[PDB]
């Protein structure tokens, strides 16, 4: 999810 | 078992944490109270097509929404968590935070809100045609500046909105509650250093924020309806993966 690419993972 | 000492760090890093993402520094957002939309500017806004208004609100709601994120990431203990931990707050706070940040941006004096370079009141925002969804923004804005919440205040209260160990989903619970309690903690050490603790009574109903976003994703329901194509093509992506359904 975009979320979690965004959290860095 | 945080000591004193610990709590007080504590305070310290979350307000550090908030200062560095906020979105507005709240010295310009004063500076410019008397900037207000004209009677020919606001006609211009209420003139604008659904689709268009509604774009332009989803943008800007998601670049809230990315401070927040790297709010929670700069947060003491929230990258601690496990990636699906992460993921459930956020999902579930993100857009609760941002309704409580922008009481920053608030101007309770005349019940405008800094939007597009000046301060608009909510008849800016009648072409989006979801009318009771922004009056009780609005009220929700009104009634937080009621209580005249310091930045650090702020910083702390909102750190709670998104460490809810009540969330449905979490993996690491007792570690969401731990993180929970001693940002609880901070948040009631800070309040009485200040005697500000009379604050908490009147602090809103959770309810409240739940009523909100609600609402902003059953209004999303009708927009999208109205506008399938508009959606998928012109609104940011994190937009739809956060609200709609
Ligand atoms: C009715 C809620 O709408 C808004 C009000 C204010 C802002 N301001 C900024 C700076 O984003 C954005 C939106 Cl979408």
């Amino acid at each position: 999810t975009l979320l979690q690419l965004l959290l860095g993972h | 078992y945080a000591s004193l000492t610990e709590i007080e760090h504590l305070v310290q890093s979350v307000c550090k944490s908030y200062r560095e993402t906020c979105q507005l520094r709240l010295e310009d957002l004063l500076r410019q109270r008397s900037n207000i939309f004209s009677r020919e500017e606001v006609t211009g806004y209420q003139r604008k097509s659904m689709w268009e208004m509604w774009e332009r609100c989803a943008h800007h709601l998601t670049e809230a929404i990315q401070y927040v994120v790297e709010f929670a990431k700069r947060l003491s203990g929230f990258m601690e968590l496990c990636q699906n931990d992460q993921i459930v707050l956020l999902k579930a706070g993100a857009m609760e935070v941002v309704l409580v940040r922008m009481c920053r941006a608030y101007n309770a004096d005349n019940r405008t809100v800094f939007f597009e370079g000046k301060y608009g009141g909510m008849e800016l925002f009648r072409a989006l045609g979801c009318s009771e969804l922004i009056s009780s923004i609005f009220d929700f804005s009104h009634s937080l500046s009621a209580l005249h919440f310091s930045e650090d205040e702020i910083a702390l209260y909102t750190a709670l909105v998104l460490i809810n160990a009540h969330r449905p989903g979490l993996q690491e619970k007792r570690k969401v509650e731990q993180l929970q309690y001693n940002l609880e903690l901070a948040f009631h050490h800070h309040l009485s250093k200040t005697h500000r603790q009379s604050i908490l009574a009147k602090l809103p109903p959770k309810g409240k924020l739940r009523s909100l976003c609600s609402q902003h994703v059953e209004r999303l329901q009708i927009f999208q309806h109205l506008h399938p194509i508009v959606v998928q093509a012109a609104f940011p992506p994190l937009y739809k993966e956060l609200f709609s359904t």
